[PDB]
């Protein structure tokens, strides 16, 4: 009979309550007050534009119909409470498909606050939409967005704001850090006013500011095309007579600068406009048929030659100076 | 006769039993054990950084209104009835892509003790997320976790021990994973504090050690061989010009190829591993091998038997000398 | 910490006139940016709640514009009912204001 | 809607000091409690922040261990509370609460201190 | 809620039959339809396919939802929705599609005085486009979307484009990789079938490498 | 309205679901018909195809008749949980759905004498077991099994309404490599071990358009065997050039064979292409075989290179004669 | 009036009938007579250890509070009347996924009889495991298991039995192969008892027997391995001062070895032992790399080698011994 209070208290609250119905709809606004704790930031899929992120959406607001007097201040309810009473239709304009855990319960709770205020938080993933501009790849930066906001109510209905302040709104924890390419360095939000043909609605916008990581670029496609030049241009160091022995040098090095130009767009998409990676195999591209062309001159002049003693040394030259004015134009943008 | 007065006490045990209430909701927290018994540990893919459990996940909790003194044994209902009781509402964190299975009915156990015990089993496979530190790749050990947590009752409405002490999980010394070898196993007990209160966790961790004489079969002799490979051309003659000039072209390809076809299964990582470092010291010994010959081809066609001893002594030496230095600090 | 530079001090024009204030932030505030004056002896109010968003009260000649870094609040006309100071205001962290930017009729 | 401040004080350089601010119209625990330093012929300077609902404070950190909140909800007011107050400390002290966008749309009149002989 | 809008939404549903379309023996039922593309997204060129994401707008008039109150506009959730009667509207070359969920699934209903009824909600199709492989990759496509209702007839529901029948976003962050939106024209039709005269809207997509 | 309403109540006030039409007496008669909307694609290495049709089942309920009402009523399908159906399932599916989307892709209009046309639009991923001994030459037959799981002959009985006018469609379905060359319906009465049970059978031929693997491998891999053949105008003591075009040829046939079967499954015989590319090995290996006993012949030779110039054109032309008349 | 007749049945037997107690639950223990119609065994995937099976999986046991007495013997009704009476929680204790296919209706049978036996029956889709060693491999002969038992319910409470002869419950199709790899040799069934964390539990167990067929692995492993060592023996028979085409032979053969190793061990599990396929290849591999070593003694030893007329000799004979041991002992 303990529990027969707290049965008559729940029973009763929800007695002629109508759920179909925001609070105050002939009064006021529905002011929602959310905020977001990031679990774990996963992985950026390059290829198809897009972030999962998991994260504990917590979402606030008052309803007077659900006032309570009883033992307890807080009414830390069970998960099916909630459908029986008004939630906000929170939806992601972003979004691609995100997914509400469900394992072993539906993962939300919902506390009740005995002068009206509810918490009901949350737990999602989210693929959202990250629109890229990969024009600076690998050496890029990013600010995926995350825009969510009421769907059905406009801003006349529901407005959203930030529970804390809004620097202190999103908070990242420290060991999700799924990640594996880019480097997460700081989140920043923001609110406003969108406009549709149904009416204004509140949308609530935050970014995350990502900058890409080039240490596996380096040793897959920058380090081997550096390699590839090098080893172009140690056929100007043999002899003139050995003509089978530099078209090896001139035909494997300009066969593997191509494998490496189609092997390096593979994980991008299909980007019709040219990135600063393909600059460089570009004019590494163009370096390579200079090597060969040098050599096709000195078998078509064929003691030691003036070509080879001076490719030998303009050669890493020129190289040598592309490659100190690409790395500081792009490194320290 | 008995199935009557069993079907009568059953009636009065869900008489008002209020599913939106926890048990003691008014007073002390509620205790929880657990223990489960692994099935088998599926696919670790390291490309997605998770790894496939199957277990039994069983609880043990104690509500006072499931209380019968007729029945003389354990009463174990039908799985439908677990959605008319109270059950506690526990998510795992690294969760990503979870589903009890439902052939031929829902895979769930539900069995009443006369003294009010509620014993629920479960049968689910989950995919946990488990970040890897690929550092020491392939002579790595991982410590991929299993993150236990109730989501909407704090540690003043809940308790969570693992039941039975360190014997809670039974199973994970029978699962044999086809690249790893589980190591140890540990069970924590925790208390994670949050912006909404502070929460009970459990955490099911293993250690993951990599059986490496796969990689021995696949990467690292055909990487080991190639190095031998670029040696026979110190054995040639410096006037045979095209087949020292296409065995290092050959073993240079054959280098690089080995190494963009080795790192098209591995994520984007933006270190370097320990396979990635063997592999680029063998291009390297293969690079300076052909430098080598150029050299020589430089010295007589431009400007030999004793810097071609030299190469053939050293080449060899150094190179016993970097996997000396390599299987010593990797291992 | 954040800081507010409100820009100029002082100005004087006459009644009926356009005029530009300035406040700029030190770092990224997104909209939370707030327009208060202050009449002398009273009590200050509220112009502009968020970036160009009007109160309920005010004349529509005080418009605001915003950004990232730079906000500016703007009055088509100048009357005679407009004697104090501007103060800009955020939001977006703990709040800090400028140093306000008085004005004066001829 | 209307929010009240008591009238102005005159105090002695190392004494104590209390101020309140009354709200009317509305209840404390669902809006924040903004308080701000107005010195003469100066700008606006926040020392403080309330939150009713479970007693949180965060204050600048120019004025930490200066000034002290409490807040009773029954008496629909919170009160000041300024240890070790100097002569510098001269200026008038305004009441606010947070608005729709987290301004501070509605103001108390004001309470002027006077710290000297 | 003030109690008014309760027994507004009371006296609508008592008595109320969804399982029977407005005017089912009297007059076809007259639906206009809007439509506000998101997003298009990747042009699958292996698997003639395409993705697409919209904000799918229906609107007709349910004589049984007529109420004589002050407030005009009654702006409801998506709970309403499984309650009142809802056209059966798919589409006619989508392989594979699916609303959204979360945190509540994506619908409006607004149920005005004279008894028209606003349904929108946010959709994501993989629609099928045929592709010519001929002059690739120098081709122009028209992708197709094409929807009616699936068991009423032509004598049972009228479709009608809206004045601004199709909307487009930005058109700056579409997955439009390949091509370039060009542009739209929505079209009309009946087809004949087994089952009877369907009325068939059709919207092209204009798509040019 | 009203009238309508009161029919649609009384039609529906003690409908058993639980009990077929004339439970107690003759069995019902479902007559069915499948608009194929299209053959999505048929895969090889799952060894399936992908079915998208709009269903359509036919009988007759005696408890769902009206009078008053002079029209086809068209209920929503949210009736169709309320009214009896058939239990019809697909033997060979291995997947699929009914698009749930803008609402349930189903049908329910009830007739006046009672007839109930229930429509659905499905899309299976049948079964469809495939012999590949004369790929890419070959032709298939991919079955879709239809069929009462809990009704036997005596309580269901099924057939093509319409005959062999009931399965439209299929002549414009266009996979993107076979061609559905015709399509053939069976009214089957197999017997598992709990009784006769009806079935209703929908069978497709499909033979392969060629032209692509011409395309793809048979003229890759028949230049290569031209490009061996250069060795032969090559002089003897020229070594290094012609041991070149050898080791090309026999690493590009290899290369070709290795790249050609992993897109099939792990079938344990040997197919027509199979076939063609084993001869094309075999005689580059036999040029290579042959230049280098030309060089043992001498370093261990003209009319042995004229003779094999010779015979190698016209052998592999005999080759090529018998697999293409064999095969096709 | 027929119709009539019949609901007034089925309505009756519900009445007062509860679906949360077992039949017997206080007086006996349900006997669960099992069957399995294998309409069409699903590949035998050996990349992950798992096969599928497509089953009619009949269930037979006996409630008393089931028992009519009408004008009919069976009620052959539908799905839903399942769902309202007890049915057994038979669960895969192998199974990873099952699909229970619910197009165009759900595909289940039930078939109350007068007496109060029930004959209950799916159709699922059962991707069940198989514990591979591929040791043996590619001649190994796997016997892929299927064990299946209650859920919750102890061998105190539910007993499982096969129907007809232990032999004969088992029943495989005759046009049902899926198989393409293996090939179906026999079916043998078993019943044991496992005692797990809640108690003793009756396990129906199933094996299949399979064996590989080799025929897919000769035309892409072996021979390929095979003629490229007849192509590198080639060296053996051309002159010795021919430098460049001998080191193309050995380079290229050598690289085209290291190209099959990488790509016979592609779609087989991450196993940490060797195959007696690696066992293949790198024997023959040490063939390729000793020839090209022969022809670098004799590059070294140049100025006929009576070496290399030895060469042609031992070399051969050393292949066709060594591929006669091979095909012995493993065949
Ligand atoms: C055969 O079995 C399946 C289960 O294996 C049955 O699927 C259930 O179908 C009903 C009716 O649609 C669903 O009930 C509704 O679900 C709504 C939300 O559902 C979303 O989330 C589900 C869980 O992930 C998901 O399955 C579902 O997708 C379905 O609908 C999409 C849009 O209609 C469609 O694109 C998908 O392909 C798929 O069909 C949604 O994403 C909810 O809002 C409604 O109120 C209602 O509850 C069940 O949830 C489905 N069950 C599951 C777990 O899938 C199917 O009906 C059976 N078929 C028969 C009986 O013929
Ligand atoms: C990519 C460059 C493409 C260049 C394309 C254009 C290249 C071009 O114009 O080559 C002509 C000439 C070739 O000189 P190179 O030394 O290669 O060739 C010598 C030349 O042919 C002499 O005439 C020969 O002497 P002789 O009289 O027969 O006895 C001599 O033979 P020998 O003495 O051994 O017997 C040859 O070796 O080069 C230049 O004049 C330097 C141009 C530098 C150009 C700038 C270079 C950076
Ligand atoms: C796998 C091979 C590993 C080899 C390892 C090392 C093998 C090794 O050390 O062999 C030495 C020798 C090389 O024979 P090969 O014919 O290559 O070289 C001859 C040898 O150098 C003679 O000494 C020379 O004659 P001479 O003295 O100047 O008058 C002769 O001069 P020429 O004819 O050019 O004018 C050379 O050709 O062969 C054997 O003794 C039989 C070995 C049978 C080996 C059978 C096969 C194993
Ligand atoms: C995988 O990594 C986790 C950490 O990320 C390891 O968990 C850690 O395990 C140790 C050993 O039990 C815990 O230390 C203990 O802390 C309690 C706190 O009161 C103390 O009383 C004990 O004496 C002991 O020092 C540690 O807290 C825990 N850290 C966590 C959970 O974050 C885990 O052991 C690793 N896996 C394996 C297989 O080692
Ligand atoms: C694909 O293969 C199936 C067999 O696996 C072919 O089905 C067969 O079709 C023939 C022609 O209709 C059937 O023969 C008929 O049998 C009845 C039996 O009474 C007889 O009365 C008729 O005169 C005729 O002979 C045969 O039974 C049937 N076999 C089955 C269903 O197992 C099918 O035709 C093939 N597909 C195509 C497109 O040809
Ligand atoms: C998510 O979990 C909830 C709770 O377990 C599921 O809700 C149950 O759904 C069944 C089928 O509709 C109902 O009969 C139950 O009454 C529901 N509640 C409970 C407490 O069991 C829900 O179906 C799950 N969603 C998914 C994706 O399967
Ligand atoms: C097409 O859209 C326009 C704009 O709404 C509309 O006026 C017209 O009736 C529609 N019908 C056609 C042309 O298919």
């Amino acid at each position: 009979d303990n529990t027969t209070v707290f049965t008559r208290i729940l029973d009763r609250l929800l007695d002629g309550y109508d759920n179909r119905l925001r609070p105050g709809l002939g009064e006021r606004v529905t002011e929602v007050k959310t905020d977001i704790f990031v679990t774990s930031f996963g992985p950026v899929s390059d290829h198809d534009m897009e972030y999962t992120i998991d994260v504990f959406f917590r979402q606030s607001w008052k309803d007077e119909r659900l006032k309570f007097k009883g033992p307890m201040t807080v009414l830390r309810l069970n998960n099916l409470m909630a459908s029986k009473i008004w939630t906000p239709d929170t939806f992601f304009h972003n979004g691609k498909k995100s997914v509400a855990h469900n394992m072993t319960m539906p993962n939300k709770l919902l506390r009740i606050t005995e002068d009206g205020t509810l918490l009901y938080t949350m737990r999602l993933t989210v693929r959202a939409e990250c629109p890229m501009h990969l024009e600076d790849f690998p050496m890029d930066a990013h600010a995926c967005p995350l825009k969510f906001g009421s769907y059905a109510y406009t801003r006349a209905e529901v407005v959203y704001e930030w529970t804390r302040e809004p620097a202190r709104s999103v908070v990242v924890a420290e060991d999700g850090s799924r990640l594996n390419q880019y480097d997460l360095l700081g989140q920043t939000v923001d609110s406003g006013i969108v406009q549709s043909s149904t009416g204004e609605y509140v949308v609530m916008t935050t970014h995350f500011h990502l900058k890409r990581k080039i240490g596996y670029f380096v040793i897959q496609t920058y380090l081997p095309c550096i390699m590839t030049v090098i080893l172009s241009q140690v056929s100007f160091w043999l002899n003139r007579e050995s003509v089978p022995a530099r078209t090896v040098f001139g035909v494997t090095t300009v066969l593997t600068m191509t494998t490496l130009s189609i092997s390096a767009r593979n994980s991008l998409p299909k980007v019709a406009y040219a990135t600063a990676m393909d600059w460089f195999i570009a004019v590494c591209y163009a370096f390579v048929f200079s090597a060969l062309i040098e050599f096709a001159t000195v078998n078509y002049f064929t003691s030691v030659s003036k070509i080879d003693r001076l490719s030998r040394i303009a050669f890493p030259l020129l190289f040598g100076i592309f490659n100190l004015v690409y790395w500081a134009t792009y490194l320290n943008r | 006769g008995n199935m009557s007065f069993v079907k009568e006490t059953v009636d009065k045990l869900l008489k008002g039993y209020d599913i939106r209430l926890r048990p003691d909701f008014g007073g002390p927290p509620v205790c929880v054990g657990m223990n489960i018994d692994i099935a088998s540990i599926d696919m670790v893919s390291e490309v997605n950084m998770d790894y496939t459990l199957t277990m039994y996940f069983q609880q043990y909790w104690r509500d006072k209104r499931l209380a019968y003194s007729g029945i003389p044994l354990n009463l174990t209902l039908d799985n439908r009835v677990a959605d008319q009781l109270w059950v506690p509402d526990t998510y795992f964190l690294n969760d990503k892509k979870s589903f009890v299975h439902g052939v031929t009915v829902k895979n769930r156990m539900i069995r009443l003790h006369p003294d009010g015990t509620v014993l629920y089993g479960l049968r689910i496979t989950t995919t946990a997320a488990c970040m890897m530190d690929l550092r020491r790749y392939p002579l790595d050990e991982q410590n991929c976790t299993l993150e236990i947590e109730s989501y909407g009752y704090t540690t003043d409405d809940i308790e969570f021990y693992w039941r039975g002490g360190d014997k809670a999980v039974t199973g994970v010394e029978r699962i044999e994973l086809p690249q790893f070898s589980i190591v140890e196993h540990r069970l924590v007990s925790r208390n994670v504090v949050f912006a909404t209160g502070a929460y009970p966790r459990l955490s099911l961790s293993f250690r993951l050690k990599r059986n490496i004489g796969y990689f021995i079969l696949q990467t690292y002799m055909p990487s080991i061989l190639i190095t031998i490979l670029s040696w026979v051309s110190f054995w040639i003659n410096y006037d045979a010009s095209a087949a020292r000039v296409a065995l290092g072209i050959t073993t240079v390809l054959t280098m690089t190829t080995i190494n963009t076809h080795l790192r098209e299964t591995l994520p984007k990582i933006p270190y370097v591993k320990a396979i990635d470092m063997y592999l680029m010291g063998c291009f390297v010994f293969v690079f300076l091998a052909l430098l080598e010959y150029a050299f020589v081809n430089y010295i007589f066609f431009g400007r030999v038997n004793a810097i071609d001893r030299w190469s053939r002594i050293v080449f060899p030496f150094t190179f016993s000398l970097f996997n000396l230095v390599y299987w010593l600090y990797y291992v | 910490n954040i800081v507010m530079t409100q820009s100029p001090k002082s100005m004087s024009m006459s009644v009926g006139e356009r005029v530009t204030l300035s406040c700029k932030a030190s770092e990224y505030v997104g909209t939370y940016v707030s327009w208060y004056q202050q009449k002398p002896e009273q009590s200050p109010k509220l112009l502009i709640y968020g970036a160009s968003n009007r109160y309920t009260g005010v004349p529509d000649r005080f418009t605001g514009s915003g950004s990232a870094t730079d906000f500016t609040l703007t009055i088509g006309s100048v009357q005679a009912e407009d004697l104090a100071d501007y103060h800009c205001g955020q939001s977006y962290s703990y709040p800090t204001f400028g140093a306000g930017t008085k004005l004066e009729l001829k | 809607v209307q929010l009240q401040q008591s009238g102005a004080e005159l105090v002695k350089p190392g004494a104590s000091v209390k101020l309140s601010c009354t709200a009317s119209g509305f209840n404390i625990k669902d809006t924040y409690m903004y308080w701000v330093k107005q010195r003469p012929e100066q700008g606006l300077e926040w020392i403080g922040r309330i939150d009713p609902a479970n007693g949180d404070t965060k204050y600048d950190p120019k004025f930490q261990g200066k000034a002290t909140i409490t807040t009773d909800t029954f008496s629909n007011t919170a009160y000041l509370q300024l240890s070790s107050l100097t002569s510098e400390d001269t200026a008038v002290y305004y009441c606010a609460r947070k608005g729709l966008r987290w301004a501070m749309d509605y103001w108390g009149q004001g309470t002027s201190v006077t710290v000297s002989t | 809620p003030e109690g008014d809008v309760t027994v507004i939404l009371n006296n609508l549903l008592e008595g109320y039959d969804n399982k029977l379309r407005p005017d089912i023996g009297v007059k076809p039922t007259l639906i206009h339809t809007d439509m506000y593309v998101n997003s298009i997204g990747p042009v699958n060129a292996i698997n003639m396919e395409y993705t697409i994401d919209i904000f799918f707008a229906q609107t007709w008039y349910d004589r049984r939802l007529k109420f004589n109150s002050t407030i005009k506009v009654l702006r409801l959730n998506s709970n309403m929705v499984g309650k009142i009667w809802i056209p059966d509207t798919f589409f006619r070359n989508s392989k594979k599609a699916d609303a959204h969920w979360i945190t509540t699934p994506n619908r409006m209903l607004r149920i005005w005085n004279d008894g028209r009824v606003l349904y929108t909600l946010r959709l994501t199709i993989d629609a099928e486009c045929q592709l010519q492989l001929h002059n690739f990759p120098m081709d122009e496509h028209s992708c197709p979307l094409e929807f009616s209702s699936y068991g009423y007839p032509r004598e049972e529901i009228v479709y009608q484009w809206k004045r601004s029948s199709v909307e487009v976003g930005d058109t700056r962050s579409w997955r439009l990789y390949q091509f370039s939106f060009v542009g739209l024209r929505n079209t009309t039709e009946v087809v004949k079938t087994t089952s009877g005269d369907y009325v068939v809207m059709s919207v092209y997509f204009d798509l040019s490498r």
